[PDB]
This record gives structure tokens, sequence and C-alpha cells, in this order.
């Protein structure tokens, strides 16, 4: 889901 | 593609009443990725609910979302005057996002028959070579109304256009205007111009008419 | 706070291409999803597609795949919608919309749903040229009177009565699109019959694109 991509971007900026 | 169905497309409700709006999906919506938006005429949509039940800060808590899978509901606990508006559901559980067709929540009030008025073309317009005949249906409820034009008792087709106001913010009625357009030459071929109106508030059709040149 | 500001209304010829722009301020431009949504006159919302600027990844609705391009310019925080081969059915208000975020501020976890909307851009697909309206009287218990604002292009016109002093009982109708491709609009008001002799009613019509500014006295 394209809609999920920015959630992962957000997550990998955290860690 | 997930098809979202919002039925009915209109709900007539009283101020202070509870509203429940349904959104049904043709297949399960992944991760409850279902949102609700409000839209008032002339404004951009506004997000009310996301993720089926989450409410952004600033959104009134009289709006609540519930449901899962294919069955979703927007509940408005108590309708305020500003809550009469159009509501859309939206799914974003697939890369192809889709909207429901929208449900208009409008103000229920007592039945009001249209007051009907007919206007011949102005002398000023006739000088230009065209004739516009206007029929006004004023301050009626509910919204469903019909106008037919008759010219020397001949039913007209294809030479009229109409439009309808938004629900009046004060008295919750609608008005409708219909315009019959003819060339001057064709207008002058006929005598009786009539508009015939039907509405729930009328037991029989109302006709307003004039004789050209009287 | 996130703010989306779109380019202004535009008239486009059938077959042409339109570019609509959406300039963002606040929040993060590159790491949140920006979509385009349109609304044809009197119809519902339709999602067209979106872009994630950092990754230059687009996502188009199948019914627009091959006819649209969405791009993002990080240097100006501006997103663009191109729609090609325009037809009358493409006449619509086009909105840009950015997904919301959770928590305080505007740099939190994205929510996918569209929290932030531009003001919309009206795209009118038409072969018509700018034209000012004629303003004709609708000559008058209760009496009704009004003005017929006929044959103008493009939208909009505005109407007031008695320079804004008269608003009670006024109904100004949505414009209709005539077979000529020009618009027509009617505005009416109901007043006491007795007032017809002892009170003047004037409709104030404004069509900015043609600089038509008419104050029409309406009498029996
Ligand atoms: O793309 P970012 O994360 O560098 O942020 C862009 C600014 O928000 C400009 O709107
Ligand atoms: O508009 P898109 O998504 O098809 O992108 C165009 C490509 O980047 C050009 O190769
Ligand atoms: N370093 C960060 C840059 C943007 C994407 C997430 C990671
Ligand atoms: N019933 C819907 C019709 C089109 C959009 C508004 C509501
Ligand atoms: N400013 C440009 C962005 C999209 C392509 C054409 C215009």
């Amino acid at each position: 889901n394209w809609f999920d991509i920015t959630n992962w971007l957000w997550y990998i900026k955290k860690k | 593609e997930i098809v979202l169905t919002q039925s009915p497309g209109t709900q007539s409700l009283s101020p202070g009443e509870r509203a429940t709006l349904s959104c049904r999906a043709s297949q399960s919506v992944g991760n409850n990725k279902l949102a609700w938006y409000q839209q008032r005429p002339g404004q951009a949509p506004r997000l009310l609910i996301y993720g089926a039940s989450s409410r952004p800060s600033g959104v009134a808590d009289r709006f609540s979302g519930s449901g899962s899978g294919t069955d979703f509901t927007l509940t408005i606990s108590r309708l305020e005057p500003e809550d009469f508006a159009v509501y859309y559901c939206q799914q974003y559980g697939q890369s192809l996002s889709t909207f429901g067709q929208g449900t208009k929540v409008e103000v229920k009030r007592t039945v009001a028959a249209p007051s009907v008025f007919i206007f011949p073309p102005s002398d000023e317009q006739l000088k230009s070579g065209t004739a516009s005949v206007v029929c006004l249906l004023n301050n009626f409820y509910p919204r469903e109304a019909k106008v037919q034009w008759k010219v020397d008792n001949a039913l007209q087709s294809g030479n009229s256009q109409e439009s309808v106001t938004e629900q009046d913010s004060k008295d919750s009625t609608y008005s409708l205007s219909s315009t019959l357009t003819l060339s001057k030459a064709d207008y002058e071929k006929h005598k009786v111009y009539a508009c015939e109106v039907t509405h729930q508030g009328l037991s029989s059709p109302v006709t307003k008419s004039f004789n050209r040149g009287e | 706070q996130v703010q989306l500001v779109q380019s202004g209304a535009e008239v486009k010829r059938p077959g042409s291409s339109v570019t609509v722009s959406c300039k963002a301020s606040g929040g993060s431009f590159s790491t949140y999803a920006l979509s385009w949504v349109r609304q044809a006159p009197g119809r519902g919302l339709e999602w067209m597609g979106g872009v994630i600027p950092l990754l230059t990844i687009t996502n188009y609705a199948p019914r627009f795949q091959g006819r649209i391009t969405i791009t993002a310019d990080r240097s100006t925080s501006t997103a663009y919608l191109e729609l090609n081969s325009l037809r009358p059915e493409d006449t619509a208000v086009y909105y840009c919309a950015r997904e919301g975020t959770t928590g305080w501020g505007w740099l939190g976890k994205p929510i996918g749903a569209f929290a932030h909307w531009g003001q919309g851009t009206l795209v009118t697909v038409s072969s018509a040229s700018t034209k000012g309206p004629s303003v004709f009287p609708l000559a008058p218990g209760t009496a009704a009177l009004g003005c017929l604002v006929k044959d103008y292009f493009p939208e909009p016109v505005t109407v007031s009565w008695n320079s804004g002093a008269l608003t009670s009982g006024v109904h100004t109708f949505p414009a209709v699109l005539q077979s000529s491709g020009l618009y027509s609009l009617s505005s009416v008001v109901t007043v006491p019959s007795s007032s017809l002799g002892t009170q003047t009613y004037i409709c104030n019509v404004n069509h900015k694109p043609s600089n038509t500014k008419v104050d029409k006295k309406v009498e029996p």
C-alpha cells in the first residue's frame, strides 16, 4: 500500500 | 477497486436529533483505513475521523466513527446548526483510494408548498432579439419539485433550464427558478405562456400564466 | 501549522493540458504524501493520485493513468498536477490535500487521511470567450421581483440588492450553463406589495472579468 510508505519513512527516521 | 456505498444519499433530520450515517464497502477495508469528511457549499472538505474511529484535535466530540471490515458508521450525537452539510467516507486501505458518493444531511421542517410567480421577458431583452421567460418557485419544502412549460397548451421540451438554491439558513426552505428561452420571432408566434408546478405540498398542480403583450 | 495555497482559476480549451500548482508551508514537505482530489460541479469527491516527494514515487487512480502527471519540487515546496487532453467533463474544482499527523505539532506519525486541504482551483474546460452579461429586470400580499443576469463568461458573477441593505427574502440562484457555452444567473427577492410604490429596488451586479458593474432599477 502506497499509503503506508510515509509511515515507514517516519519510523526509519526515528531508529 | 473498493466501492463505498453511502445510502441514503440524503437524510432529513431535525436540529438536536442524533444522526447515523452508513458507509458500506464492497470488500474488507485493510487496517480500518476509513476516513470521514465534512463539506459545506463553497468550502474545501474537512477531516472528521480517520482510521475508522480516531478524531483529530479540534474536531467536536459529538462526531464519532465506528465499525470495521465492510461496515462503517459516522454518528453525530446531536445535530448543531453547522452540522447540516455533506459527509463523505473514504477508504485508503488500497493504493487505489476511493470516496463514497456522499450523504447530505439537511434540515427537516414542515411541508411548504411553493409560491409560484411568472415573469414575461423584459422589453429591453426583446429589443435584442431574444425572449427569456422566468418561473419562480419560492420557499418550498421538501426539495423535490417539478416545473413544466406550456406554450399555447403545448408541452415544451429542451428549451428550459433550472437551478435550485441551497437550503435557506433561516427558514430551511428551497427555491427554484426555471427559464424558458426562445428567439423573439418564435416568442411572437404564440399567445399563452404557462408554467405548471407540482409538489408534495400541492393537492393539484399550480399553473401561473400570462398572455403575450397584455 | 500546514498551509496549502493553490494557483488561481483557469479557463482551458478542449484538448489542451492544464497545470495546477500547490505551494506548501509548515510541517515537512518531502516526507508526507500529497494527493489531488477533484469535484465536478454538483458531484462528489474523486481521488486522482498522489506523490511522495522524497522518494519521487507517484500513485495514480487507474482512470487517470496515462492522462495525468504529478510532480513535486522540494526547492519551493510546490506540488503540481498536470491533466491532459481536457474534455468538458474535466471541468471541476481541483484540490490538493496532504495527509495529517498525530500528536502535537506537524512532524508526527502520518495518518494517511487528508487533514490539510488547499482552497481549490476551478478549471473550466470551454471554447467560450470572456463576455459581460446583460442585466434584465424581472418586473413585479407578497410580490416577487428580480434580475436576470444573462450571457456571461467566465464565472463568477455576484449580486446584491440595494447595495447590500436588502438581504431578507433574497434568493440568488446557481448559474446555469447554456447551450451557447455562456452562463446565466437569476436573483430574486420577495417584498410587500404595498412597498412597490414607496420603495426602490435595485440589483447590483458585478462581473469582474468583463468589468461589468451594473445597478439595475427594477420597477413594475
Ligand atoms: O521536506 P522537509 O522535511 O525538508 O521540509 C520542507 C519544509 O516543510 C518546507 O515546507
Ligand atoms: O508520472 P510517472 O509516475 O509515470 O513518472 C514518470 C517517470 O518518472 C519517467 O520515467
Ligand atoms: N534521515 C531521514 C531522512 C528522511 C527519510 C527518513 C530518514
Ligand atoms: N448525495 C450526494 C450527491 C453528490 C454530492 C453530495 C451528496
Ligand atoms: N512547474 C512544472 C512542474 C510540472 C511540469 C510542468 C510545470
